[PDB]
């Protein structure tokens, strides 16, 4: 096997960052008085 | 609007808690924390307790060993401590999902605070696990698989795989959800 | 504590915390069923599918 881990790490950081920005969107809904 | 928005974000926070519990379970179970590299002598990967190593004959033939229910097979004490702390985090986050039921009877704000504390503690446990796990790389098995250059707190030839970065993501998600729970519990009081 | 509350008032629930003890059975009627149904799901999915 091609012992390289870039695409896997790429999708992982992508989904993690997506969850994190959508959490920050939850705060945008919250703190917006 | 105010009650509607608070209810909506509270439900979204519950879904986030469920998602983080899924993340914690999969990172604890799947043993893909660190993997081989092109320069590695012998192919394989290893998680918190389970580790698979290749025989090294231009084939896969991965021999796999390790299991949390038998601490003897775990390579090193640091691995044992990391596994225990991640298990404790799992117990806490799973406990939070159970507490959800208290919303039927108890006051909302107090239970929000209970989970805020639980999720903070789970984040701390995950932080401790991720901090102590690199200490075990000086064990003979990981050194043999990765090579002699690897040592304590040194990746060396081996490279990180998806489970470790997912663990870091879980730490951030847990801490931020804990803050969200605190703010919501204080916001419901108004 | 950006809301302006005290640290104890913000994080910890030190305002009345026990007074409500008689309602444990009402509490346990969901707390115990939920934990086990939740425990079984992680246990079974762990062995059959994830490992
Ligand atoms: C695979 C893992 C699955 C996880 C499964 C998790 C499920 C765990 C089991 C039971 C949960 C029971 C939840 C009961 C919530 C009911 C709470 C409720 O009645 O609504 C009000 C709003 O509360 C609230 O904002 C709380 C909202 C709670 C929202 C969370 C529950 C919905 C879970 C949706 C499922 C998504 C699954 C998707 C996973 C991919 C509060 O009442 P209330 O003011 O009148 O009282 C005032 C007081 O003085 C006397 O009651
Ligand atoms: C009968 C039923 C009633 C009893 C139930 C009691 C409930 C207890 C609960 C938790 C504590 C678990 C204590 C388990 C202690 C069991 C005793 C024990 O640990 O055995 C030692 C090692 O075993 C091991 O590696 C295993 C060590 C790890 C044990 C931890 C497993 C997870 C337990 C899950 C807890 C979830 C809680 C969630 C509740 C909400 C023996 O060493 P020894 O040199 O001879 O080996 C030589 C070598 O060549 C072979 O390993
Ligand atoms: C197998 C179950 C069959 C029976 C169905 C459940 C009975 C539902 C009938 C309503 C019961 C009810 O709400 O009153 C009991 C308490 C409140 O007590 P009270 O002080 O108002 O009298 O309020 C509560 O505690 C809410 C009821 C929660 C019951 C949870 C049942 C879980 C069953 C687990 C199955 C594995
Ligand atoms: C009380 C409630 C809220 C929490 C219950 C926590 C449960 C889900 C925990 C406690 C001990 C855990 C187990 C401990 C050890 C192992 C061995 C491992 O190879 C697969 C996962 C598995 C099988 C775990 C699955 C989840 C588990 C059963
Ligand atoms: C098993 C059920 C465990 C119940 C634990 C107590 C829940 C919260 C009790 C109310 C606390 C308060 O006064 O706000
Ligand atoms: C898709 C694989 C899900 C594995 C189990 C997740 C359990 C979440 C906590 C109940
Ligand atoms: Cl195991």
């Amino acid at each position: 096997d091609s012992r390289d881990y870039s695409t896997e790490l790429s999708v992982t950081v992508a989904v993690g960052a997506s969850l994190l920005f959508l959490n920050i969107l939850a705060f945008a809904a919250l703190y917006y008085k | 609007h105010y009650m509607r928005n608070s209810r909506a974000i509270g439900v979204l926070w519950a879904i986030f808690t469920i998602c983080f519990a899924i993340i914690n379970v999969v990172v604890f179970i799947q043993p893909y924390w660190v993997g081989d590299s092109v320069s590695t002598p012998k192919p394989g990967y290893f998680g918190l307790f389970h580790y698979c190593v290749g025989s090294g004959l231009a084939g896969r033939e991965l021999t796999c060993r390790g299991s949390f229910t038998d601490f003897s097979t775990i390579p090193s004490s640091a691995f044992k401590a990391a596994a225990f702390f991640v298990l404790l985090s799992m117990v806490l986050i799973l406990g939070c999902i159970t507490c959800f039921s208290l919303f039927f009877f108890c006051n909302t704000a107090t239970v929000y605070k209970i989970c805020a504390w639980m999720q903070l503690l789970a984040a701390l446990c995950l932080v401790l696990g991720c901090m102590i796990f690199p200490d075990g790389w000086d064990a003979e098995t990981i050194r043999d698989m990765c090579g002699a250059k690897t040592g304590k707190y040194s990746l060396g030839d081996c490279s990180v795989r998806w489970a470790y970065i997912l663990a870091i993501i879980g730490i951030l998600n847990a801490l931020i959800l804990s803050f969200l729970a605190f703010v919501l519990g204080n916001r419901q009081t108004d | 504590c950006l809301d302006g509350k005290d640290c104890a008032s913000f994080f910890c629930c030190f305002e009345d915390c026990h007074i409500r003890i008689a309602k444990m059975d009402s509490y346990a009627r969901i707390f115990f069923p939920t934990a086990f149904c939740l425990f079984n799901l992680v246990y079974w999915v762990s062995y059959l599918y994830l490992g």
